[PDB]
């Protein structure tokens, strides 16, 4: 019953250039909003917002850092160790993402996915290591192998099913002011690159809005134009978004058309901009 | 070992208005592997003070990054974004089009 992000996750990107050269980049997120950075040299987190620690104490934050710090080092080490055994050709990248999310009703589901060479490799369903089809024999061998480690499994379980949920509620609450704010968008029209002699491309820009959900369409009166092509919702570094909505039209059919924008911050007052003769 | 070329999109945070300070953005995404180099150019000269996001990726695991910098648009001054990536035999330049 609230807006803004409803989930948290940390990501990992580990690049292996050769048998003794590997680097790892990580960060913490609330949906698409980054709230944690990770300084590799000093295995310490970088808190991007005043409330990034959620309701956690400095002592527990330091425990988690230490945990990720040794995991990062150990992960690199074991990958280099089993590289040959797992028949791995350098260079290669391993990606990971783990977190949890709050669903309506109060349930919180956790998740964890790993990738090798940009393709699914594994994931964690109901507390177990599930190899991915694109993971081939490697994925099956790794999962089959990793589950034998009592220690790492118990830690993954705790982080995933006890710490993550507790952390989430704490940051969603601590950062409420920013996460649930409403920023009105600003729209403007422009003439895109002509699709051909006699044609024209109508462009509608919507920017600076937050939260992310938004509705933009080209209209003729109250008739939505089906040819309206949405662009990707792009980010502005200030926690707001940018979006284009285009419409390929004939020189004569331009007049009469308009761009309509709906957004939760508008409170029913849609932005309507008309194309002028 | 897949390789995906980066999608490059350039845009200003606000509508272009010569004189008024704005923000130039270069969003590059859908690429893999992650190693990449991005530069925001001004008339072909790589801009100096440019900020960028820490690496991130989508659900399909392809990486994305936002490169930006506060800037003032003039009637002239052509801005663009330059990308180097294992998928490009040579740098790719995507100019900033105010009407796009
Ligand atoms: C700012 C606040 C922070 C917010 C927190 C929110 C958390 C969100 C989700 C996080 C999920 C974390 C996933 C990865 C973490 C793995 C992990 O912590 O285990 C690591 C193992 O180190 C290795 O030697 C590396 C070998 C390489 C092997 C690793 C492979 C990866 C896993 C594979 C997936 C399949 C498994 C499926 C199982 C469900 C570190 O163990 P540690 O030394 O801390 O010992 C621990 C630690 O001290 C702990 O606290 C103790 O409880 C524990 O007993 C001890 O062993
Ligand atoms: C205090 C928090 C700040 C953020 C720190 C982030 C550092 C890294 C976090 C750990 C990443 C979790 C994902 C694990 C899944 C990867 C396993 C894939 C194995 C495949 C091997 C071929
Ligand atoms: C893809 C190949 C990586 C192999 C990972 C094996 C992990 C072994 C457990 C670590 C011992 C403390």
């Amino acid at each position: 019953a609230f807006q803004g992000p409803t989930s948290f996750h940390v990501i990992q990107t580990s690049s292996f250039t050769n048998s003794t050269w590997a680097q790892t980049q990580g960060s913490g997120w609330l949906d698409d909003l980054q709230i944690h950075g990770w300084d590799s040299d000093s295995g310490t987190a970088i808190f991007l917002k005043p409330w990034s620690k959620g309701n956690f104490s400095d002592k527990e934050v330091a425990e988690l850092e230490e945990i990720f710090r040794v995991y990062i080092f150990g992960f690199a080490r074991e990958v280099q160790d089993f590289a040959g055994d797992f028949q791995m050709k350098y260079p290669f990248e391993i990606q990971g993402i783990a977190g949890c999310e709050l669903h309506s009703g109060g349930a919180i589901v956790s998740f964890l996915r790993g990738a090798l060479g940009g393709l699914d490799f594994l994931s964690v369903k109901n507390a177990s290591c599930v190899p991915s089809p694109e993971g081939g024999s490697r994925a099956q061998k790794f999962c089959a192998l990793i589950i034998q480690y009592q220690g790492i499994m118990e830690t993954v379980r705790i982080l995933l099913y006890e710490t993550c949920p507790r952390y989430l509620l704490g940051v969603l609450n601590a950062g409420k002011a920013d996460l649930q704010r409403q920023v009105k968008p600003e729209a403007w029209l422009s003439s895109g690159p002509s699709p051909g002699p006699g044609r024209l491309q109508l462009v509608c820009h919507v920017s600076g809005f937050y939260p992310k959900p938004v509705w933009v369409m080209w209209m003729r009166g109250e008739q939505e134009q089906q040819g309206t092509q949405l662009g990707d919702i792009l980010p502005n570094a200030n926690w707001t978004w940018y979006l284009r909505a285009t419409l390929d039209v004939a020189d004569g059919e331009a007049a009469g058309l308009s761009c309509r924008v709906k957004h939760s911050s508008l409170e029913g007052q849609d932005i309507i901009l008309y194309w002028g003769p | 070992m897949i390789q995906r070329t980066p999608k490059i999109q350039v845009y200003s945070r606000h509508p272009a208005e010569n004189g008024k300070s704005n923000f130039l953005n270069c969003y590059v995404s859908g690429f893999h592997p992650s190693d990449i180099e991005v530069d925001l150019l001004k008339n072909g000269e790589r801009i100096e003070k440019v900020e960028h996001s820490d690496l991130s990726f989508s659900k399909d695991w392809s990486f994305y990054l936002l490169y930006y910098t506060e800037f003032t648009p003039t009637e002239k001054d052509e801005y663009a974004c330059r990308v180097n990536h294992v998928t490009l035999s040579q740098p790719k330049i995507v100019k900033w089009d105010r009407d796009m």
